[PDB]
RNA sequence: CCCGGCGAGGGGAGUGAAAAAGAACCUGAAACCGUGUACGUACAAGCAGUGGGAGCACGCUUAGGCGUGUGACUGCGUACC
RNA sequence: UGUAACGGGGCUAAACCAUGCACCGAAGCUGCGGCAGCGACGCGCGUUGUUGGGUAGGGGAGCGUUCUGUAAGCCUGCGAAGGUGUGCUGUGAGGCAUGCUGGAGGUAUCAGAAGUGCGAAUGCUGACAUAAGUAACGAUAAAGCGGGUGAAAAGCCC
């Protein structure tokens, strides 16, 4: 059985025990967060097309670790005219695991 | 107060010869040639974060279609379809849902269906 | 640079960069582009600028502990091993005193050691007050760097 | 490092006038 | 996650015969295009073919509007100078009737290595019989 | 037991003694001497030497059966280059390298 | 007060202008003269 | 006519692929002496198919 | 002592803390040129990267994903001053 | 030069005119996370709004290098600088740790002073590439053989 659930702008179709990495949350490492607007749940014949969310669907999930994703390095370069920016950057992420799902 | 620049002028050139590994020829073993190229990696990296993001909804798109089609409905209407009936999965999910969850889709394609109905 | 003022080559048609100097700065053995001269670091303090800062240094030196006002302040003979024991018996290593009469044997049982300098009052300047740990100061010392300062 | 030019040495061909 | 890609060791492409008897001739070669290079199927991925095998039949009939039999001119060079031919449709079905459908799927199909790959998948008879009885391919209607 | 014999600055381009270490690489030294006998090139006397040396010195160092040995590693790098200059027409000099190189050959029973 | 921690007062030691230093300077390159004629040039300029 | 860019160490190699010398396919063993020699060649030893052809 | 032309060069032995401190000698960068190993590469068109990405090899602390190396195929892409 | 006046394939609509309703489509807009500038508002921070493409150029704030004091301190043969890998780390210039190499220097902090940063200047000096194992080996008066010496002989001796 399957989830999907809309977090930090974007969805994520979870099964319980799958480590997702979400944007960061400000939630403690031991806090777990329950995600209510599950879009749709599906059990094999049983699929919940929630319109637009299922009603009493409900995904448990226990942070398990805040931390900065892999240095991405932004450069900016205009040819012949003297023009050259560097920056870098490390999004931040919270990763949670799924403890259960709720029809 | 004489200053010697052999020390630091090494780190800069390591750095961006170190940035420039697997690049052919000249392009890893030559600094000015490195140089270049490291600059226009990153240049290219720039502009490829945007593309990424639309050459995976491309992909996307495509594969509902490819899908949706499979149920007898085309993508302009399956999605004309899904909002209708107020369902709100991205595209992204749905691709995924297409290719490992055929029963699901063919539910959401029939969800959308009765809304245009 | 010592060298001649020919040109190295003709302007043109050698193929090569031009050249007018053997002694140019681009070139090995060539002059320093901006070569320096003996200069003066001297900067001017103005003498209330001057005096206002020992004020501050000697106020600190108060607050902080690091000003020993003694008395009298002598060794009986131009020994070392007299002023190290006196010292030691003071508790200061490393100190600056500070005398009226900059007493010679004092002045001799000193030199050696070099956390220790004895100068006159007059001779006092504001880093040798910063930088020695302690300043200890003759009761003569004291009131002629008042006097002195004002 | 390069070395010093050699002076004006025989020519093979006249260098054409453009004119 | 990361969106799964169809993988080439494991992709599982079929096989289906159709005839090319009165068949448009362009309207034909995109729904061939579209199915030799997996376009009609959800794992779809651009860098993998994941088309199907499409034996084509009665190449010779495939039909076309217009004035087009007489007036539908395929060019081609030799690489000589002075080298530009020149073939009618109609002589091109009489001398070569497989090759008007071939080169309207290759020029529907993806330019590059893969584009030929896939173009490979796609076996073209000028008659109604062929010797792929073995890959058993299933009549498919277009 | 790894026996190794270099001759350093050996006169000789590395490019053209290569042409020859490529031909015994990896041969038994016995196979590899016979080669060298019968190759037409200068640099297979030098390599000659180098490859008898290295024999010479794992039998009285190494006590090694020559029957066993073969050629495990031969490689030749470039040595210093002498230069030298070569007139040419109109007052024009250009000088020229003479290649050295050194040539280590490097037999073992395994 | 020690000779390791007396600091000038903020604002009273402004540092200078570096021309030729690179792009990420500012004064890199032409240094703040400008595309040729008579002020970019070294010794360059009318009199008063 | 010279280079108008430096070739490659690739193309260098390249050109370079039918360079290596090939070694005698085997060398023949005189019936009488035993010594080896090129096919069609006298011994070291001045022997040619068993028979002393030139002396010492 | 050994190979070698009573060679050059080298392999041992010995000296030294060290000989990859052996006199072409402190350290010993880079260009440049090699040997070995892993992966790719002989139906394939262009600033040689970048964004996707299969397979293979390797080392890992579930048998596991991960890390490292390589990079078929594919989108985009005509150096710098 | 070659089709070469839809980008191509192809098209009798996959052309055109009308009407309508979907969908695709950008670094625009929105969502989610983060950073910065400026202005308001409260209490130093918070809160709210808004702004952040840039050449010449102006303004502001930094990194690093050598040298002086701090330092007769601190670190260092239980391995300094330099070299060369690796991992981590900041928005950047960077920083930090560590394996190996190296074999004796290095230097926190906060200040001070500059020969303080290079890819270009047909830049200067040295080194090493490319063409390339290519052209050429300098009068077309000319060599052949035997013997000798030698590790080796077309070139030396006879
Ligand atoms: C050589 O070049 C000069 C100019 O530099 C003259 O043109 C001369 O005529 C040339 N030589 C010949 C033989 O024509
Ligand atoms: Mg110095
Ligand atoms: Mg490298
Ligand atoms: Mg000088
Ligand atoms: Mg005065
Ligand atoms: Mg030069
Ligand atoms: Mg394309
Ligand atoms: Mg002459
Ligand atoms: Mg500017
Ligand atoms: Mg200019
Ligand atoms: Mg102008
Ligand atoms: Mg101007
Ligand atoms: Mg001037
Ligand atoms: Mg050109
Ligand atoms: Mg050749
Ligand atoms: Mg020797
Ligand atoms: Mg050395
Ligand atoms: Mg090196
Ligand atoms: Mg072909
Ligand atoms: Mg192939
Ligand atoms: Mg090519
Ligand atoms: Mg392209
Ligand atoms: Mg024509
Ligand atoms: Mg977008
Ligand atoms: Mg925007
Ligand atoms: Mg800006
Ligand atoms: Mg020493
Ligand atoms: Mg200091
Ligand atoms: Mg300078
Ligand atoms: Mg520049
Ligand atoms: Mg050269
Ligand atoms: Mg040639
Ligand atoms: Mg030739
Ligand atoms: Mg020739
Ligand atoms: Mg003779
Ligand atoms: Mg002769
Ligand atoms: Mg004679």
């Amino acid at each position: 059985m399957y989830a999907v659930f809309q977090s930090g702008g974007k969805q994520h179709r979870v099964s319980e025990g799958q480590t997702v990495r979400l944007e960061k949350l400000d939630i403690a490492t031991g806090e777990t967060v329950e995600f209510a607007e599950v879009l749709m749940i599906a059990n094999g014949e049983e699929v919940k097309i929630g319109v637009p969310f299922v009603d009493g669907g409900v995904i448990k999930a226990e942070v398990v670790a805040h931390g900065r994703g892999e240095k991405v390095k932004i450069v900016k370069f205009r040819r012949r005219k003297h023009y050259r920016k560097q920056q870098g950057h490390r999004q931040w992420f919270t990763d949670v695991k799924i403890t259960g799902i709720s029809a | 107060a004489r200053v010697k620049r052999g020390v630091i002028a090494r780190a800069r050139h390591k750095k961006i010869l170190k940035q420039a590994k697997g690049y052919y020829g000249a392009r890893s073993r030559v600094y000015r040639v490195a140089f270049q190229a490291v600059i226009k990696a990153g240049q290219y990296a720039y502009r490829d974060r945007r593309q990424r993001k639309r050459q995976f909804r491309q992909l996307w798109i495509a594969r509902i279609n490819a899908a949706a089609r499979q149920n007898g409905i085309s993508y302009s209407k399956f999605i004309n379809g899904l909002k209708k009936a107020s369902v709100e999965i991205d595209r992204k999910i749905l691709a995924d849902i297409a290719v490992f969850d055929k029963v699901a889709f063919t539910a959401l394609v029939e969800k959308a269906k009765a809304a245009l109905a | 640079v010592t060298g001649s003022g020919k040109k190295p080559w003709r302007q043109k048609g050698t193929g090569r960069a031009r050249s007018g100097s053997i002694k140019s700065p681009i070139w090995r053995s060539g002059g320093v582009t901006f070569a320096a001269r003996p200069q003066d670091h001297s900067q001017k303090v103005n003498k209330k600028m001057y005096r206002g800062a020992l004020k501050s240094i000697l106020s600190e030196l108060v607050r902080q502990d690091r000003l020993i006002v003694v008395e009298k302040f002598s060794v009986e003979a131009p020994k070392t091993k007299l002023l190290a024991q006196k010292l030691k018996d003071m508790a200061l290593e490393d100190v600056l005193i500070i005398t009226g009469e900059l007493d010679e044997n004092l002045f001799l049982a000193a030199r050696n050691l070099h956390k220790v300098d004895v100068r006159d009052a007059t001779g006092i300047d504001p880093v040798s007050l910063i930088a020695f740990d302690k300043v200890v100061m003759t009761a003569d010392a004291v009131k002629q760097v008042e006097e002195m300062l004002a | 490092g390069k070395p010093r030019p050699y002076s004006p040495r025989p020519t093979s061909h006249p260098r054409p006038i453009r004119v | 996650m990361k969106t799964f890609t169809a993988k080439p060791e494991t992709v599982k492409r079929d096989w289906y015969v159709v005839d090319a008897t009165g068949k448009t001739l362009g309207r034909l070669a995109t729904e061939l295009a579209r199915r030799l290079r997996g376009k009609h199927k959800a794992e779809y991925t651009p860098h993998v073919d994941t088309g199907d095998y499409i034996i084509v039949l009665n190449a010779d009939k495939v039909a076309v509007t217009g004035n087009k039999r007489t007036d539908k001119v395929y060019y081609h060079h030799t690489g000589h100078i002075g080298g530009i031919k020149q073939a009618t449709f109609e002589e091109m079905i009489a001398r070569r009737p497989e090759r008007v459908i071939e080169i309207a799927v290759k020029g529907m199909l993806p330019k590059g290595p893969l584009g030929r790959a896939m173009f490979r998948k796609l076996k073209v008879y000028a008659g109604n019989e062929h010797n792929h009885a073995a890959q058993q391919p299933q009549v498919l209607d277009i | 037991m790894e026996t190794i014999a270099k001759h350093r600055h050996a006169r000789s381009s590395a490019q053209k003694v290569r042409l020859v270490a490529d031909l015994i690489r990896g041969k038994k030294v016995s196979q590899a001497l016979d080669i060298l006998t019968y190759t037409n090139k200068k640099a297979a006397v030098l390599v000659k030497k180098v490859l008898e040396s290295a024999i010479a010195n794992a039998e009285h160092n190494d006590g090694a059966d020559i029957d066993d040995l073969k050629v495990t590693k031969i490689f030749v790098d470039e040595g210093p280059s002498m230069k030298r200059i070569m007139p040419r027409a109109k007052g024009r000099a250009d000088r020229i390298l003479k290649r050295t190189s050194h040539i280590t050959v490097v037999v073992s029973d395994r | 007060m020690r000779l390791n921690t007396l600091s000038p007062a903020e604002g009273s030691k402004k540092a200078g202008k570096r021309l030729g230093r690179g792009i990420g300077s500012g004064l890199g390159k032409t240094g703040g003269r400008g595309h040729k004629g008579q002020k970019s040039r070294s010794g360059g300029g009318v009199r008063r | 006519a010279v280079q108008q860019n430096k070739p490659t160490r690739s193309k260098r190699g390249m050109r370079r692929s039918h360079d290596a010398l090939t070694a005698v396919t085997s060398l023949s063993v005189d019936k009488t002496s035993g010594e080896k020699h090129l096919r069609h060649h006298i011994t070291a030893d001045g022997y040619y198919r068993g028979r002393k052809v030139i002396a010492k």
